[PDB]
C-alpha cells in the first residue's frame, strides 16, 4: 500500500481530466486525487504501483511530472 | 488498462477523485461501498454525501 506524490503540469480542467485517468490507468493504482492549491498535483494510491513508469506516462502526455514522495500506507 | 472501469466522483463542482474496478467489482470510496456493473456502472449513483459517482471502461475515459 503505497501512496505517491506528482507534481504534474495540468493548467486547466480539462488537463487535471486527463492526467486523472491517465494515471489510473497505470498497474496497481486504486485512486487518484487532485490536490494543491494550484490543482497541480496528483495523490496515486494502490499497490505495485511503478512510480518511474507513472512519472514517465505523465511526463510524456502533460510535458512536466515530477515525483515528489513515494510512501507506505 | 489493468482494470476494465474508471469510477469518476464529481464533488463542490469538480471530478477530484476517481477508482479503478474491474466490471462486477465491489469497490470502496470514502466510507461507503459502491457495485460496478458488467458496463462499468457505479452503484449507487448518489453517495451520502451527496457526490456523484460515473463509470466508463478505461479507454473511454
Amino acid at each position: 500500500r503505497t501512496k505517491i506524490v506528482v507534481k504534474v503540469h495540468m493548467p486547466c480542467g480539462k488537463s487535471r481530466a486527463k492526467a486523472l485517468a491517465l494515471a489510473a490507468s497505470v498497474n496497481g493504482v486504486d485512486s487518484v486525487e487532485i490536490t494543491g492549491e494550484d490543482k497541480d498535483r496528483l495523490v496515486v494510491v494502490g499497490r505495485g504501483i511503478d512510480p518511474v513508469r507513472l512519472v514517465a506516462l505523465l511526463r510524456e502526455k502533460c510535458g512536466l511530472a515530477e515525483l515528489l514522495m513515494v510512501e507506505l500506507v | 488498462a489493468w482494470k476494465d472501469c474508471i469510477i469518476q466522483r464529481y464533488k463542490d463542482g469538480d471530478v477530484n477523485n476517481i477508482y479503478t474496478a474491474n466490471r462486477n467489482e465491489e469497490i470502496t470510496i470514502e466510507e461507503y461501498k459502491v457495485f460496478v456493473n458488467e458496463a462499468c456502472h457505479p452503484y449507487p449513483v448518489i453517495l451520502p454525501d451527496r457526490s456523484v459517482l460515473s463509470g466508463d471502461f478505461t479507454s473511454a475515459y
